[PDB]
């Protein structure tokens, strides 16, 4: 009974793909040790992850080169140490146009008019649109409140990532890995200088959402501006791109 | 394979769908590989739903029809006519007798807010009907919301010491102000009647042996309101 | 009637011949246009009232070709035949004198068209018999002399009308 | 009359009140009539506790502040034209300098006036009819005018010491731009949608740069103009088009950091690192200003012909059409009040020089809110 | 007004209405179902009746436009003669008042541009399509159409002899010769010719054209 879970534009979201994304998604969690959530709302956030795929794979599928696939057989022997391949091209295509279409909307100016550690943090995205459409804001504010309160509580990490959030990296409880305090975005100086390891860091606010990050653990300049820019305006382009668009609840 | 057969073709050629669909008879079938000519039965677009089921008995596909146009209609029209919008639709592949693109609503309306942008009403708002019909057809009603169009506030010419403002104004068929106890014509701006109006004044200072008089030039701004013009 | 025939003024017909210019001697005649000028053709068309205006019946493998009638790309051509007979045994009701289903050729006999505009019944016979040219098993239908008001009148309209009924019906059914 | 003739129009409902502190009307002290349904900006002027407006027929007040106390009037209409008594037809932005007060005119003629004493300095004739609100610096006054040619005037005495030529379009909005000064620079934007600095003291432009999208869906509407004051702040120009780019760039002929799909004809406000402004539509936005990004944006209401907004006493002040003047938060878009404060109608840009804010009733007279 | 109907029963009632002799309805019917369905298989032969119900109803402009559309839509279609014969008929027959012929005046000194057109037609369809059905007609109508232009011809030229005005009468009767060299109209007008040149002494052709006219007298 793979049948079509939703309408979106020209392609349709199906079953066999969430069913996909679940089995990928749990069994890494198996290995990884991160807790298993229960399927309440995971089956809406599969879905929701495989619909915006979809879009945004219709702008710019259509579009571009497609990519070559003998580096990704490099690649995959490198990280070892044809159901499953088929995803593996797809996550380089999706990542090949939008690494590039982020980067023509932002313009980079020289260094130099800028003048001149590492630190594991997660990080949970809370979807508010251009306007809060129901003032989702309003409840959007309690609903954080309540989550990092939970956070500070003691509560386990990959079942709140998971709960709601809405980046790609949220899957697997949203770690960006390390991070200094200049390849984050221009919004969080004063929340790494009131952090520490393991407490309670307030949401922020933003126009894309609010975001919880909590602190995991502890020539250059260009790639130290490039991460955090790159950051915020991909953000803002997924953002406006999923909220342009036609999807239909079909169940 | 053993049996195939499509539901809700009361206008869809088998011929058509058998051939669009990669797997015809005779070939192996897992999921992958009926996920795939799912896929591409709506490669053509021209489904809104279709889908497999788990069936131990052969083979069956679930099919809805996309609606075809029956007819179009403008209510809310007020200074304009049907006819034209008709044309309208009829040029943006509307045509009535078409598959009903739902994807392209907004633009639609969109396509009719320029139209309207013509005239000189520019916080116009459309809305789109759509009511299915026996057969599996379609019938839009195009709601038209005519808000408020422009307005001239005032007629400004510069520049002279031989004439007034008013004696020259007086002269032109666009007007700025009517008198309150007569009603004979608006302040409906068009684009024609500037360049007739400019040979007019030109007519009206030359013809006075002011012959080097020529215009400087022309102006016409709009306020960031949609309901004030202004002419220099 | 008003149906079949051209309006009613019909004083054309006595129009005097046209009586060629003869040159005389010692001058000729000036250059012609050729804007205006008659050709000569073949005769045998109804003329005045006589002649058939009625739009002509597009059939609707649907062969127009005259009095060819061979419908031809499904491979189960052979029960079209019985499907044919379901047409014969019920639907216009009619029946066939040597209906050969092994060879699939069937000699329906003449019906009795009658569909009003004041038109005679007419007897029309064809030969049901069906071949598999270019495709699976066709069927052809070819006509023969038609009876109608006359004894019998082979009009190149009316066997375009004769043949449509069938064309109409067959389609229409099967 | 007519609009009974048209069905109305759809406008956004006004939120909820609670006015946690309310303040009111200091003194309705009156200036003529107000500019009624004529688009200008003829916002007032504070200088030095009193206060100078004027009003569309011509009439020129300076006022005593902290109380409706009317120091003396001018009535500075035409009296020497075709009839001596020809309308005055002021539009300029009253300024202020030293102790002279320039004032502009959709009549191609600038006026100069002397304060404390209601005398008239001069009077001079610009190129076209002028729109913007004249901007004094280093003993000089600049004008920008609705036909594309940037002027400047002598400060002491009036003088057409250079002008600049712009690129207007055949269908743009109002060429309301007012020029502003940084290291004798001044910095403009033109209604061709191209923002230029040019060097003062002899004309010489120094750079131009493009601010507008792609060329939209048609070319019916779909203005590029800019309008809106650019703003220079550490060395830092922002420009705003209609349909829009938030341009900032460098002053030194830098070039451009960022670009977003925001466009606006009301004045925004720079304050420390944030960005306040209403756009078009009428939507209210907070940024940053190290990388743009958006903070936050409210749309409550929507198309309810607001002004530009100011900052007062922590939190931004916004006025309506309709005659309300609402409180913002200055973190989240909080509400703090409304106030129907007049039924005429706000138009014009508020005033807050000092603690004291004064706006403008569009068609009525000045108001003190405290 | 009329259902939404599928287009079988809607044609079966065209064509039994048709039949019927009803033709109010029946183009309402067929306009009708002709706006709904611009795509059926039936568009030919739908088209190809509605022609034959505005002429028979007397609705001629517009079967001129629907002639028209037809002719554009399919220029090659396999049996285009009939509408072309169509065209010429009812391009001739627009030339009619129905009451100069009751009192028996004829209508060959009015307005001929209808008959001219008529003539291109017709013309067009013996040319192209010479063993169709329509020949033996069209040559007769054609014949008449030649003959009545003939007739406004010498009309003319006969009021212009009678003003006296013989440089136009001339220049009218060698048009005519130019043109119909074969109708009776110029064997009446010779003539006129013969007197004109006669009128302004230029004899030295009225004998020319005298021999024109005695060499044929019988």
């Amino acid at each position: 009974v793979d049948c079509v879970a939703a309408v979106v534009n020209n392609g349709v979201v199906l079953e066999s793909d969430v069913d996909g994304l679940m089995q990928s998604v749990k069994l890494n969690a198996a290995q990884a040790r991160q807790q298993l959530p229960d399927d309440a709302t995971l089956r809406h956030q599969i879905m929701e992850r495989l619909i915006m795929d979809q879009i945004i794979l219709q702008m710019g599928q259509k579009m571009g080169v497609k990519i070559s696939d003998e580096q990704l057989d490099q690649a995959i022997a490198n990280i070892a140490k044809n159901t499953y391949r088929n995803q593996i091209r797809k996550e380089m295509i999706i990542s090949e146009v939008r690494n590039n279409e982020v980067r023509r909307r932002i313009t980079i100016l020289p260094q130099e008019v800028e003048s001149l550690t590492e630190l594991n943090l997660s990080h949970i995205l809370i979807p508010l649109p251009e306007n809060p459409t129901s003032d989702q804001v309003n409840e959007a504010e309690s609903q954080a409140r309540a989550i990092v309160d939970q956070a500070r509580n003691g509560a386990d990490f990959g079942k709140l990532a998971i709960a709601h959030s809405a980046d790609q990296q949220a899957l697997n409880g949203g770690q960006m890995g390390w991070g200094r305090i200049q390849e984050l975005p221009g919004i969080f100086a004063q929340a790494l200088s009131t952090a520490k390891k393991g407490d309670i860091v307030g949401p922020i606010r933003s126009g894309v959402g609010f975001h919880i990050l909590k602190v995991n653990d502890l020539d250059r300049a260009y790639r130290m501006l490039m991460n955090r820019k790159f950051s915020e305006e991909a953000a803002s382009w997924m953002q406006e791109q999923r909220a342009s668009a036609y999807v239909k609840i079909l169940s | 394979v053993k049996d195939i057969h499509f539901e809700g073709l009361q206008r869809v050629a088998v011929g058509a769908a058998l051939l669009s669909m990669p797997v015809r008879t005779g070939d192996t079938v897992n999921d992958e590989d009926i996920s795939n000519t799912i896929r591409a039965l709506f490669a053509t677009g021209n489904f809104e739903d279709v889908r497999v089921l788990r069936d131990g008995d052969t083979l069956l596909v679930q099919v809805k029809e996309r609606p075809t146009i029956a007819s179009i209609t403008f209510s809310g029209n007020k200074s304009v006519k049907d006819d034209m919008l008709k044309q309208n639709l009829e040029a943006s592949g509307v045509r009535v007798g078409e598959s009903l693109d739902r994807t392209t609503i907004a633009d639609i309306e969109k396509g009719l807010e320029d139209f309207y942008y013509s005239v000189g009403k520019y916080s116009a708002s459309v809305k789109a009907v759509v009511t299915p019909l026996p057969r599996n057809r379609v019938d839009l009603k195009l709601v038209f919301q005519e808000g408020v169009s422009a307005e001239i506030q005032q007629i400004n010419i510069v520049g002279n010491h031989a004439f007034t403002t008013d004696e020259l104004i007086s002269h032109f068929q666009l007007r700025d102000e009517v008198p309150w106890w007569n009603v004979v014509g608006d302040r409906k701006y068009q684009k024609q009647k500037l360049a007739g109006d400019l040979e007019t004044l030109r007519s009206y200072y030359l013809d006075r042996g002011y012959a080097r008089f020529n215009i400087d030039s022309t102006q016409v701004s709009l306020t960031p309101d949609k309901k004030g013009i202004y002419v220099t | 009637r008003y149906s079949r025939q051209v309006s009613g003024d019909e004083a054309y017909l006595e129009a005097a011949p046209l009586a060629e210019l003869h040159a005389p001697a010692g001058m000729i005649l000036p250059v012609t246009s050729g804007d205006y000028a008659i050709p000569v053709t073949n005769g045998s068309g109804a003329v005045g009232k006589a002649l058939d205006i009625r739009p002509p019946a597009q059939p609707l493998r649907t062969q127009f070709t005259g009095d060819t009638a061979s419908l031809l790309e499904n491979g189960r051509g052979n029960t079209l035949w019985p499907q044919v007979v379901s047409v014969l045994q019920a639907k216009n009701y009619t029946i066939t004198q040597r209906d050969d289903a092994g060879q699939t050729l069937t000699t329906d006999w003449v019906q009795w068209n009658r569909l009003d505009e004041d038109e005679q019944y007419r007897g029309r016979y064809q030969i049901s018999v069906k071949p598999q040219g270019y495709q699976q098993a066709v069927t052809v239908k070819l006509l023969n002399l038609e009876q109608a008001g006359k004894p019998v009148a082979d009009a190149a309209s009316m066997q375009r009308y004769s043949t449509e009924m069938m064309n109409v019906i067959s389609a229409g059914l099967d | 009359l007519f609009n009974s003739e048209e069905d109305v129009v759809k406008m956004s409902p006004l939120p909820t009140v609670e006015n946690q502190f309310t303040p009111t009307t200091a003194w309705s002290t009156s200036v003529g009539s107000g500019i009624g349904n004529f688009y200008s900006n003829l916002h007032p002027a504070l200088a030095d506790n009193v206060v100078y407006a004027a009003d569309r027929a011509g009439l020129v007040k300076a006022l005593n502040a902290d109380d409706g106390k009317e120091i003396w009037s001018v009535s500075l209409a035409e009296k020497d034209g075709w009839f001596s008594k020809e309308p005055a037809l002021l539009s300029g932005g009253v300024t202020v300098s030293g102790g002279h007060v320039y004032i502009g005119s959709e009549k191609a003629q600038v006026y100069a006036l002397n304060t404390s004493d209601g005398t008239v300095a001069w009077q001079t004739k610009v190129a076209g009819e002028a729109l913007s609100r004249p901007v004094v610096s280093d003993g000089l006054v600049l004008i920008h005018t609705s036909n594309g040619q940037l002027q400047a005037l002598n400060e002491a005495d009036g003088a057409v010491k250079w002008t600049v030529n712009l690129d207007m379009p055949s269908l743009s909005l109002r060429g309301e731009s007012a020029p502003t000064t940084a290291f004798g620079a001044a910095v403009v934007g033109g209604d061709n949608g191209r923002v230029s600095a040019v060097l003062m003291e002899q004309g010489q432009m120094i750079w131009q740069q493009r601010i507008s999208q792609a060329t939209g869906s048609t070319e019916i509407d779909r203005l590029s103009d800019v309008d809106t004051t650019p703003v220079v702040v550490n060395g830092v120009v922002f420009a705003l088009a209609y349909n829009g780019n938030l341009t900032a760039l460098d002053l030194r002929s830098g070039q451009i950091m960022w670009k977003r799909e925001l466009g606006s004809v009301n004045d925004f406000i720079v304050d420390g690192n944030r960005i306040y402004l209403v756009d078009q539509n009428d939507r209210v936005m907070a940024l940053t200003i190290d990388g743009g990004v958006t903070l936050w944006t409210q749309s409550d209401l929507l198309h309810r012909l607001l002004t530009s907004p100011v900052l007062y006493n922590g939190n931004l002040v916004v006025g309506d059409s309709e005659g309300y003047l609402h409180w913002i938060n200055v973190e989240d878009g909080r509400f703090v009040a409304q106030q129907k404060v007049d039924s005429s109608g706000f138009q014009t840009e508020p005033v807050a020089a000092d603690g004291k804010l004064l706006i403008q009733a569009k068609d009525g007279t000045v108001y003190s809110i405290t | 007004e009329v259902p939404d109907n599928p287009p079988n029963e809607i044609y079966a009632t065209a064509q039994q209405k048709l039949q019927d002799g009803n033709w109010r309805q029946a183009i309402t019917q067929l306009e009708a179902l002709d706006n709904r369905y611009p795509f059926g298989p039936y568009s030919q032969q739908v088209q190809l009746d509605l022609i034959y119900a505005y002429y028979k109803n007397a609705d001629l402009p517009l079967a001129q436009a629907a002639i028209d559309r037809f002719i554009r839509l399919n220029p090659t279609h396999p049996n285009i003669d009939y509408v072309m014969y169509m065209r010429g008929l009812t391009n001739m027959a627009l030339d009619d008042s129905a009451l100069q012929g009751f009192f028996g005046v004829d209508r060959s000194d009015r307005d001929p541009q209808h008959a001219r057109a008529a003539f291109s037609d017709f013309s067009k369809l013996v040319r192209g399509y010479p063993n169709s059905q329509y020949t033996t007609d069209a040559t007769k109508r054609l014949v008449f159409l030649k003959d009545r232009l003939a007739k406004y011809e010498y009309s003319v030229a006969e009021y212009y002899t009678e003003r006296g005005a013989w440089v136009a009468v001339v220049n009218r009767v060698e048009g005519m010769l130019r043109d119909y060299p074969d109708t009776q109209a110029t064997r009446d007008a010779l003539p006129l010719m013969e007197n004109a040149y006669r009128q302004m002494q230029m004899n030295a052709q009225a004998e020319k054209v005298a021999k024109i006219i005695a060499a044929n007298s019988s």
